């Protein structure tokens, strides 16, 4: 049910384009390593970075064509087809995650059994494991196929929380291991910590990026089961969705381009 | 489908020798190769039996790792033209005598080749697991015969302190790519084999700071 | 080289024997190992096939569910089970080598067979000759028919000459047209084009002297030639 | 004798140098001027041979012009078929080290050889059904940079020793040895009658053999750097050559001097093998900057690229009927154009 | 020491130095007589039909 700032009515719709200006420079610059291709660019971890260079681009557009929607200007909606263009915000926020689950699920083997790697991740897989994101992206999509914010169900309203919470559990043990291990090492090194500060600086700002991410709206998107509903708290709820718009820029910036990999090729 | 009853039994011919080259290629990937160098005088030979005509390959299994060690003191060609052919090694041992700042033109040339492949085109990701050998030698030839004989300008001790560190200043200082290359130096120590021990743990390293690398997570 | 196979003897109908043949002399990892019956004073007749790495078995029609080939490249052994024997299936059962590349020799060398006596669509390979007398210093032609184009597009016709001399097993003469096998004497040559092949000898020897089976290597099941006797 | 070598021979090699010059009354761009360009050659990547896992660094065709062998720095020596691109053997080498392999011209033998010293010939059309080493041929001091059969019973060899060195391969004797070389050779070629060939060294020189003789009979310099590849031209009376400077020479077996060269500013990176065409119009070049120039042989216009590598083109060769031209590089992929 | 070598570099230009050499334009022109007339059997030059090559697919 849409619901919104009377006092400034005009004042929110507007801001559905100003919010979509960028992710049009950056993001879309970002696959073009494909072009720059022979670089060389093309490994089993840069294809994952480009899953979610791609679904950070179709949820950017997904997702602002409905904040030119938003269910009372633009073809209000309806209660069969509208869900397609909510299975269009899963298809991205859910390839988001699967993206950048498997980028963390490649950087997590990298430094845990680092002899180990590059006879885990290769070639065939990594594009199996790829587009799995891209086809369960899909089938978590849909459930009427097979009731407060939008117009769909609560109890598989959690349910989404049981797959994008628990992918931001091990995206978070991850990092926070490579930190640790990372630790262990470097130390021992020195013990016969330089290179866990090159990298603190970049696996805590990933971190940070994500929680700020998927921490406010998660909570408010959970608050519906573990509260009761009100239109007090849904008032900022559309604008507290922003911030999934906000990460659609520091993806592809930082998985790609502050890592000095992308830095060589410009 | 266009192929005879010979056309398909020679595709299943070529697809299992596909699987046999994508499976020779697995069980060589897990041998850590690593290029041997340096003025070949006393070091290179002791180092190679240290840890047990053209090329010289050298097993040791440490500790779950299989290393594969190059040695090309035999080769004597330009060395520019097969020098590219290591490409790819994870490290470069490159032995140095200590016991050759007195012998002053040999510690001064060995130190015109350690310049010259640590600032090579092909090896600028490529660190090098640097051996100083003989510090027993270098214990009482400085005993007699001082350092600054190879080294006009060394201003310091000579009491191994800064002396044996003064060298290991002035190859580190050689690497033109500080930042793509790590020099790792030791001093062999020839009373225990942990020589192998500190190849093992600056592979580790290497292969570590190579796949943060290859994962872009630098 | 060599294709030692034993097993089989009598046995009464229903019943179950394993032949096997014991390769020795050769990568037997890289061929692909054939069956070939020959029935009591009658022709060649392919039974089964097993590729190298066993990622492919072909059987005749006759032996469609009776008859399961299967190998064992650790031990060198090609095996051969069979189910409810019919009297039809009587017959020396010769293992054959077979390796397929760019320029081989498929069937090059045959086992010298175990006899198996027991109790009591296709491209048809037509050569209606048989007991064509000629003494030795003669110049013979032998021609076998084809129900199809052997001509394959790729340019390959595939038609194989052999040779059974008497108690022998038999010779690869000529692969898939005038190509003349190792180890053969070059007077003979094999000319053809299409659907008409010929064996041209050009001075018979007093060796020379045998069945004359082609066989159609073009699509499975591979089919032989009646016999063409060579009496002098 | 001024230390006994200027006495005449620094002033024969002015009798030498003034001979050359009174026998160039007009170059080759000048005569062959006024002849059609072959106009822009857009040659298509027909096959991508895959299966290699490390750098290729030598490449060979059969005479059949369909199988040909390549030589990995995996200790792996591949037999393709370039028609349909399947597998015929894959060969393993005891050495990995491989700087070059050849294809026997009766198709029954392959060699290779590197950086093991030694040049090993493999039987391919063995009994057993494997690929055997057939011969081991060993006694060069230096590095095998490129080996050639004259036969299934000759082959002749160079080395980063300074030195060519036939051989008999059923012994394992080299009959004669070609010692003319001041630095590495690093490719020979034989002229299409195996009766002559020449060798390129890092010297800056090339120099005609003689096979049979043994003796260096001519010799060439007009480069200022190592010459990387030696192909003759298919008359057998002029050969090009391509060395680290960028460029390429063609030069002249009766007139005894370098007809042209074949330059371009763009280019600065080392040549690491040359061909020519059927009929010899072509010539093609494999450069260090990834890429397949292709010069007009008669005139020096590079009338086309061969832009489809992503690494080094280390060896390229024409297929002996003149329809493809294959070229490896160090990614690891045999690229068949046409 | 090394005059034995010097006396065989003069042995190797007393060689290199009385071959009979023929001038350039008769050598130059008797290439283009090559390339000319092998211009017809090269399939790289004069590109042939799809249906010639073997590479066609
Ligand atoms: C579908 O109506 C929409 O247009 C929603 N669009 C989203 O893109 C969106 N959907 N969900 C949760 C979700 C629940 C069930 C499901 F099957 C898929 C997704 C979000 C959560 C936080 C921020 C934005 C969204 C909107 C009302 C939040 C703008």
């Amino acid at each position: 049910f849409m619901v919104l700032n009377p006092s400034q009515q005009l004042a929110i719709a507007v801001l559905s384009l100003t919010l979509g200006t960028f992710t049009v420079l950056e993001n879309l610059l970002v696959l073009c390593v494909i072009l720059h291709s022979r670089s060389l660019r093309c490994r089993p971890s840069y294809h994952f970075i480009g899953s979610l260079a791609v679904a950070d681009l179709l949820g950017s557009v997904i997702f602002v064509y409905s904040f030119i929607d938003f269910h009372v200007f633009h073809r209000k909606d309806s209660r069969n087809v509208f869900l397609f263009k909510l299975g269009g915000v899963t298809a991205s926020f859910t390839a988001s995650v699967g993206s950048l689950f498997l980028t963390a699920i490649d950087r997590y083997i990298s430094i845990h059994r680092p002899l180990a790697y590059k006879r885990i991740v290769t070639r065939p897989k990594a594009v199996v494991a790829f587009c799995l994101m891209w086809t369960i992206a899909i089938v978590i999509a849909v459930l009427p196929l097979l009731d407060i914010f939008p117009h769909i169900d609560e109890t598989y309203l959690m349910f989404w929380i049981g797959v994008t919470s628990v992918l931001l559990l091990f995206i978070v043990y991850a990092y926070m291991y490579i930190l640790w291990k990372a630790h262990s090492h470097a130390v021992r090194m020195i013990q016969r910590a330089r290179m866990d500060i090159r990298l603190a600086k970049t696996l805590v700002l990933i971190l940070v990026v994500l929680i700020i991410c998927w921490g406010p709206l998660l909570a408010i998107m959970v608050y519906d089961v573990f509260g009761k509903m009100n239109k007090l708290i849904k008032t900022v709820f559309a604008f507290c969705s922003m911030l999934c718009l906000l990460n659609s820029t520091v993806n592809p910036i930082i998985y790609a381009l502050r890592s000095k990999d992308l830095r060589h090729a410009f | 489908c266009t192929l005879s009853a010979e056309d398909k039994a020679a595709v299943e011919r070529s697809k299992m020798i596909d699987r046999n080259l994508r499976e020779d290629g697995e069980k060589a990937a897990r041998e850590v190769k690593l290029l041997l160098l340096g003025a070949g005088e006393s070091g290179k030979s002791t180092i190679v039996k240290q840890m047990k005509t053209g090329i010289v390959e050298t097993h040791f299994t440490f500790k779950d790792l299989h290393f594969k060690m190059f040695d090309v003191g035999g080769q004597r060609s330009e060395r520019k033209k097969w020098i590219h052919c290591f490409e790819g090694v994870t490290a470069i041992i490159f032995c140095v005598a200590l016991s050759d700042y007195d012998l002053m033109n040999r510690m001064h040339e060995s130190m015109k080749l350690f310049d010259s492949i640590c600032n090579n085109k092909w090896f600028t990701d490529t660190s090098i697991i640097l051996f100083l050998n003989k510090k027993d030698l270098f214990e009482e030839k400085i005993k007699k015969s001082p350092l600054t004989i190879c080294y006009p300008e060394y201003a310091g001790s000579n009491t191994y302190e800064e002396a044996a560190a003064y060298i290991q200043c002035q190859f580190e200082d050689l690497n033109k790519r500080k930042d793509t290359k790590e020099i790792y130096t030791h001093f062999t120590c020839a009373t225990d084999t942990k020589n192998v021990q500190f190849v093992f743990d600056a592979v580790t390293d290497v292969i570590i700071k190579n796949n943060l690398k290859d994962c872009g997570l630098f | 080289v060599q294709l030692v196979e034993s097993g089989g003897g009598l046995v009464q109908p229903g019943g179950s024997r394993k032949l096997s043949c014991s390769a020795s002399g050769f990568a037997f990892s890289s061929f692909g190992m054939h069956w070939v019956r020959q029935a009591p004073e009658k022709g060649l007749e392919w039974v089964a096939y097993i590729s190298s790495g066993s990622g492919t078995i072909y059987y005749a029609d006759t032996v469609k569910g009776r008859f399961t080939i299967s190998r064992d490249d650790p031990k060198n052994t090609l095996f051969l089970q069979m189910t409810s024997l019919r009297s039809e299936d009587t017959a020396m059962y010769y293992c054959v080598r077979s390796i397929y590349y760019y320029g081989s020799s498929p069937f090059d060398f045959w086992g010298q067979g175990t006899t198996l006596t027991v109790s009591s669509s296709d491209i048809v390979m037509t050569q209606a000759t048989s007991s064509v007398p000629v003494t030795p210093g003669e110049s013979v032609s032998i021609s076998c028919r084809s129900s199809k184009s052997l001509l394959h597009s790729n340019g390959n016709t595939y038609l194989y000459w052999f040779l059974q001399r008497p108690g022998q097993s038999p010779q690869l003469l000529i692969y898939r047209m005038s190509n003349l096998a190792s180890g053969v004497p070059d007077r003979f040559s094999g000319s053809g084009s299409g659907t008409a092949f010929t064996l041209t000898i050009s001075r018979l020897e007093a060796e020379d002297v045998g069945v004359y089976y082609c066989m159609q290597h073009l699509e499975y099941p591979l089919t032989f030639g009646a016999g063409t006797k060579l009496e002098l | 004798e001024l230390d006994q070598l200027r006495q005449e021979a620094e002033q024969l090699k002015n009798q030498i140098r003034d001979a050359r010059k009174a026998c160039a009354d007009a170059t080759l761009s000048q005569i062959t001027n006024n002849i059609d360009p072959v106009g822009r050659i857009q040659m298509r990547t027909r096959r991508t041979l895959r299966g290699h896992l490390a750098k290729i660094y030598a490449m060979h065709w059969g005479t059949d012009s369909r199988l040909l062998v390549s030589a990995s720095q995996d200790g792996k020596l591949i037999i393709w078929d370039s028609y349909t691109t399947n597998k015929v053997h894959a060969i393993p080498l005891r050495s990995s080290w491989v700087m070059t392999c050849a294809y026997a011209p009766s198709g029954n033998y392959v060699a290779c050889g590197g950086l093991d010293n030694i040049c090993s010939i493999y039987n391919l059309k063995t009994r057993e059904g494997n690929v055997r080493v057939s011969r081991e041929l060993a006694g060069h001091t230096g590095y095998l940079s490129c080996c050639r059969f004259l036969d299934d019973n000759q082959i002749v060899t160079s080395s980063g020793d300074t030195t060519c060195a036939l051989w008999d391969i059923e012994t394992g004797q080299q009959t004669t040895t070609f010692t003319g070389h001041t630095g590495d050779v690093m490719s020979l070629s034989l002229a299409p009658d195996t009766r002559l060939f020449v060798s390129g060294a890092c010297d800056a020189s090339a120099k005609l053999w003689d096979v049979r003789e043994g003796m260096c009979r001519q010799t060439f310099t007009g480069h200022e750097s190592d010459i990387n590849a030696i192909c003759f031209f298919p008359n057998g009376n002029a050969f090009a050559t391509g060395s680290d400077d960028a460029t390429c020479r063609l030069f002249d077996l009766r007139a005894d001097q370098e007809l042209m060269t074949y330059s371009h500013d763009n280019i600065i990176c080392g040549i690491t093998s040359v061909s020519f065409s059927k009929s010899g119009r072509l010539l093609l070049a494999g450069y260090d900057d990834f890429n397949c120039n292709v010069w007009d042989a008669l005139k020096a216009d590079r009338a086309g690229v061969l832009a489809g590598h992503d690494n080094r083109v280390s060896c390229l060769g024409v297929t002996d009927d003149g329809m493809a031209v294959a070229t490896g590089s160090w990614d690891s992929f045999l690229k068949i154009w046409n | 020491a090394s005059i034995a070598q010097a006396r065989k570099l003069v042995e190797q230009l007393k060689m290199e130095a009385n071959i009979d050499r023929i001038k350039v334009s008769k050598a130059a022109a008797d290439l283009m007589a090559y390339c000319e007339a092998h211009a017809k059997e090269d399939p790289l030059l004069t590109p042939v039909p799809a249906s010639e090559n073997p590479f066609r697919e």
